[PDB]
This record gives C-alpha cells, structure tokens and sequence, in this order.
C-alpha cells in the first residue's frame, strides 16, 4: 500500500481516443 | 501567406487535441481510460519509442484537483520487462489555491476485466503525507506515483483483458471528504 | 495554397459543429431537445427534403451509453402524414465494452408543453430484450425505435406546443440500476 | 408500449442549436 | 510464493554436461 | 563433395548435443543440474555475452510434462547485479494434449549445498493459475517464471556452494496427483 | 532487515570535507 515513485526518463505521449 | 498557413495548420492541430480532452473530460472523481492499439504500443515500449503514456485529465469536481494517470506498458523501475506499471499523477489545477494540501483523498487503481467474469484487478493505496507527488503543484505535473508491479505482463496477456487490442484502466478517487 | 485553404474551411466548419455538440451535451440521463424554425422544417418533411432529424448525443453518465433521439415531423411508417413520429436511438459509445447488454433502462419519451398548463404529452416504454435497437452497437448508430403515432399532427398544432416556431422534446432514461 | 422499428430511407440532417 | 515472470532479452545457451 | 561434408559436420555436431540431452534426461520429476566452469560463465553474464543458461529437459514421467530450468548467474530484473535468478520453464511436450492444464504441480527450487553442512537453499512455490508460464504451451517454450532474488550473490560466494568451479541446482516437482 | 548486496560498476569517488 506504500506509494512508489516513478523513474521519469522520457518518451511520453498522451493518448486518449 | 505560406507562413500564416503553416501557423494555421499548427493551431488547427492543437485545437483537435483540445476537443478530445474536453470530450473525455470527467468531473465525478472516477476516470475510465481507453487505450486502443495495445499491440503496436506495447512493442514501442519494448523498443523504447514510447516508455509511458499519459491519460486525459480528470477532476474530482468542477473546481477540484486536476489529475491524470500514467501507465508503463513494458514496466518501470523494478517492474521493467516483467510487469505493467501504473502511476497516479497530480497536475496543477486552476483552483489549487482553494484546495487543501497535501493531497490525501484515497486513490484506487483498477484494471477493468473485459470478460464475462468481470474479475477486475485493483490496488488501493493512501497518498503519502510527505511525498512530492501529493504536495501543492509548482510545475505542470508532479512526480508520478503508483505501483510499478501492479499486474504481471503474463497475467495481463492471459485473455479477458485485451479485447480488440484495447485495454481499460479505471482510477477511483474518494470525494466523500471534499466540499 | 488554395487547396490548403479549402481544407482549412472544411476543418473549421467541422469544428463549429463539434462546439455545439459539446455545448449541449448532457450526462445526467435526461435529454432536452430544442428544435427551432419548426414551420420551415415541417414543410421540408412534407416535401421530402428532410424526413427525420437527429438530436445531439446524450449520455446516462460520464462513461455511460451514447444515445440520441430521432423525430419525424411529418410522421414515419403508419403515422406518415397524420402523426408525429419520435424514435429512440442507441449509438456506439467508447465504453460499450464495460456496459451491460442488451439495453434495458426504462426510456420515457415526452413532449414538453410550453404553455402555462404544462400538460406534457408522454409515452413510456421498456426496451425490447431481443431487438437490434438495444443490442451492443456495431455501427455508428443502431435501428431507431419508438412511437410512430406518438402525437397527432392536429393535436400538436392546437397551440401551447409551438412557441416562437420552436418545439421542446424531453427524453428520460432511468439510471437507478446503473453503477 | 411495444417498441416499433423505423423505416430508414434517407435525407437525415442532425439539427441542434 | 507468488511467481515472478522473466525478462527475456537474449544470449541464451543451453548447458548440460 | 565439399558441400556434403559441411552438411555432415553440422549433422554430426547436432547429434553430439542429442546424446548429452538423452544421457542426462530424467523421468522422475526431479532435476539435478550441474553447471561446470562457473567462474568464466559468471564473467560472461556480467559482460552480457550470455545472460541466462538453459538446463536439459526433464519430465515428471515417460509421458509427462516437458520442463526445464533457467538460471541467471548475474541476476535478472530486480535482482540484476546483486542476486542470482532461477526460473522455471514449461516446454511443449509431445503428450501435452493428454495432460491437464493449467499446470498446477508444486514446484520447489533448491540450490544444493556441496559442503558437509548440506544446508541447501530452497524456495518452494505454487504455480499461478492464470499465468502464461503454466498454460498449455503453443511455442517451443513458455515464459520463464521463478525467483529473481532466489539467492544473494555474496551469500552464494561464501563457500560450500562452488566446489571445483561447479554449482548444483535441484528442482523438485510433485507428482503425487498425476496418473 | 535482510541485507541486500551492491551492484558495483564503477565511478567511485571518496568525498569528505
């Protein structure tokens, strides 16, 4: 239940359709 | 004239993305995310073309928190290459000054089961009181937080979860303690 | 440059219709339809220029069924030329995979009374369990279903229903059994 | 109360304003 | 006790002797 | 003549590997794996020349499941560079059509202790009912499954486990519920 | 509480001041 941070590197594309 | 036409094309393309965000915008604190063409995007995550995907913004209310969801098809951190990683992101809202901080509403991450069994995989958690993910935002988005080992890749690829190469992700945020 | 300008005009016109649909979009399961310039459109229905009209999409919720209303000003089928026909249409929603099928929510078709009497004409019905109208959509829209003899043309044209050449149509869908 | 199908022929124009 | 999937990348050589 | 000689050399080499597999084949459901020259192969895993090693096939019986073992000397996933990873693999057997699915026999992964203490390190687990690793095989082998953090590299390299640069791996599969 | 080994790769600089 403990939140885990992310490993932000790159290559991010918002997708919604 | 050519320069203005190029500007118009950029503006028209930007507006097209603006329509879709408003079309799928939600204000009830529950986000349903549809990710089509899972096969080609999973391969892109493996090849590193696109490591993570960002969902459309969703809100607890008309003047609530601005939030979104982040997913890693190939996994992130310790779940890279073996699991699917789902992360919960706090974005800077226009009414953040009137909202209590740090963020403390219960957040439940769920993976919808498209089969008749409806055995949705979920993982609920309480926001960390002293993490940069749930503080008052200063930039566009805060640090993504979630479960890098949410669902195993093999478990996900055992049917009832990918129909028509599409997956459904449900995020539930409790709003019972928010005006 | 001329070809791009023509494309821009088409795209700009398409966006204008997109604004209106989102402006009048509803997510509470109740649709209020305003049809202005009834006199000229009724004549067009008689002349056959436009037999039926389609309402803007409306939803039971943020992630519910995608639905709309269809009306025949001059009537359809057995009510052609003597009555007004109102039909209820199920459209393909982006979240149809997570919704129960066949459609079974109670649907009530009502004609708003603009007069002080407020004597709204209505006709409630239960969706047919084995009709193509209430199945899981495969195309853009399913087969329209409703009451071809909903209201008589003479009864409609006896005042209190056409003010400023405008009619109001109310559709109520029960959402008490939907998550 | 029995639903009645339509008689789809053509000349359909969406109107909302 | 929960099984953990692998991270198949390559360079696999069967060894038995 | 030269072309046929080259084909003969390839066929002769292929047969040599075939002898060894049959020589070390087992049909009692228990696999003992001997990995000689551990020092040079551990360095190769660090250099990335050979990330993982595959054991010879072993079976629960004369007409049982076709199975093998996979090991990462330098670790895999979250145990990369700090632990030794051992994975259990289901292969496509010639009699898979007559065997129950999904795989559910208890699998115990053990590391033999070559010292006089005989303190074998082990980790037993139950196959996941809905993982691609234990389904009916469609390709040559399924997805490897096991414990990426089975044994720490430092713990392994504290003696009594590497004698004559050789390690012993024991896999025990319960066959008490198989005809 | 279980100790976890390291992943010694390189680029080590002692710092104390």
């Amino acid at each position: 239940s403990v939140p885990v941070p992310a490993t932000e590197l790159g290559s991010t594309e918002l997708v919604t359709t | 004239h050519d320069q203005m036409l190029s500007v118009h094309d950029i503006r028209l393309a930007d507006m097209d993305l603006r329509f879709q965000v408003l079309e799928t915008a939600s204000y009830n604190g529950v986000l349903i995310w549809k990710i089509r063409d899972y096969k080609r995007r999973k391969q892109e995550a493996v090849m590193g073309k696109t490591l993570s995907l960002y969902s459309q913004p969703f809100y607890t209310g008309y003047f609530g928190y601005k939030m979104c969801a982040r997913v890693y098809l190939n996994g992130d951190g310790m779940g890279k290459g073996t699991h699917l990683s789902l992360f919960f992101v706090i974005m800077r809202g226009e009414y953040d000054a009137l909202l209590p901080w740090p963020f403390k509403q219960k957040v439940t991450l769920m993976l919808m089961d498209q089969g008749s069994s409806r055995r949705h995989l979920g993982d609920a958690f309480k926001p960390d009181p002293n993490s940069s993910s749930f503080k008052k935002p200063t930039g566009e988005m805060n640090i993504a937080s979630g479960c890098p080992v949410f669902v195993a890749q093999t478990v996900l690829e055992n049917g009832t979860y990918i129909k028509d190469d599409t997956i459904f992700i449900k995020v539930i945020v409790d709003t019972s303690d928010l005006p």
